């Protein structure tokens, strides 16, 4: 799994470019991908962690 | 370390997209900054880590303190030196120093020298022109030990590591932004673009389902398989060459 | 400081060569 | 080190100093 083939080349072409085509139709929901990496709780802790480091700098 | 940089399997750093909106984001430009800021204090930090080093019998007692800090000096050479009993370093640099005084190399030109007096002394040889190399290895021979006591009758790592992974998930969803974005400009000559490409891969995927271990132990290739064409047709060919 | 160690540091040091060589005049006078 | 360099070097000064001394002994041991 080091390496990379022509397979895996195009595999991965393929299939990251059906994935674009499927959010037109909206035939895939795609939710978890999103909602994972926003996270707005994780959002707010982060910027709570910059108000903390505004105040400790202040 | 070694003479060339060490390749390994993670990635290092990759780049930050510059296509971006900026009038939306606004914010690139901030982390260029503290990026540029990180750089100019790591190039201080290895500067300074780099300039931070720039019958009757007789009492034999071999003792805890037998230390090459202070070794002894022959007296020629601690005549020339001056020093009693200091250093091996400070003997070559004090030697080398009294070479470089006295004039004596040229005014292999630069590696003979002027044979004195006292260095002749303190070498015994009597030659008048002797390179540099073999007076500086008579040091190793000239200097004995000290006489013993004789009486006679990291977590950077991974950070960096969090940094890349989050910097290519940046370079993902800024590719996903650009798609769809220039699918909006000109819609037309992209669709046609994604129905060419996505054909020419599914066939390139598709290039290779006859080669399994019970699709060639049979025989639905090379009989009837004329829709195919491929082999059975470089039969013409490779007995002409001899492979058979 | 680091200057001003050192071009004092290499004058005692020829003081300490030029000592030995006018220790060679006391020792052909006898 | 910026005390270390000047507490090496006023040393140093006072052994040339005493060795000064030692030259006024060359100057009385004739």
């Amino acid at each position: 799994y080091n390496n990379v083939t022509l397979k895996n080349l195009t595999a991965f072409q393929l299939l990251s470019q059906r994935e674009n085509i499927c959010e037109l139709l909206n035939l895939v929901e795609s939710t978890e991908r999103h909602n994972s990496i926003i996270n707005p709780e994780r959002q707010r802790m982060s910027l709570e962690e910059m108000k903390k480091m505004l105040d400790a700098l202040k | 370390t070694q003479t060339n940089p060490v390749p390994v399997t993670y990635p290092t750093d990759a780049y930050i997209p510059t296509y971006l909106p900026d009038d939306k984001v606004s914010n690139l430009a901030d982390l260029k900054k503290l990026i540029e800021m990180d750089s100019r204090l790591d190039l201080y930090l290895t500067r300074r880590r780099l300039d931070t080093s720039i019958l009757r019998c007789s009492i034999t007692i071999q003792l805890r303190g037998v230390d090459g800090g202070k070794v002894q000096y022959s007296p020629n050479l601690a005549t020339l030196i001056g020093m009693q009993t200091g250093s091996v370093n400070d003997a070559v640099y004090s030697i080398y120093k009294y070479i470089l005084i006295n004039n004596l190399f040229v005014t292999p030109e630069l590696g003979e020298v002027k044979l004195d007096s006292l260095l002749q002394k303190v070498l015994d040889t009597n030659a008048a022109h002797l390179p540099l190399m073999n007076v500086v290895q008579t040091v190793n021979k000239l200097v004995s030990p000290l006489p013993p006591i004789i009486l006679d009758y990291a977590e950077d790592t991974a950070k960096l590591r969090e940094i890349t992974k989050l910097a290519l998930q940046l370079n993902s969803s800024a590719q996903k932004y650009q798609f769809f974005h220039e699918l909006s400009l000109h819609p037309r000559e992209t669709l046609t673009h994604y129905l060419w490409s996505s054909k020419q891969n599914e066939l390139v995927l598709q290039g290779d389902q006859y080669f399994n271990e019970d699709a060639a132990r049979t025989s639905d290739i090379y009989s009837n398989n004329n829709n195919d064409r491929s082999l059975m047709g470089n039969i013409s060919l490779l007995y002409s060459q001899g492979r058979l | 400081e680091k200057l001003k160690y050192v071009k004092e540091s290499e004058k005692m040091l020829n003081d300490r060569l030029s000592l030995s060589k006018q220790i060679l005049d006391l020792n052909k006078s006898l």
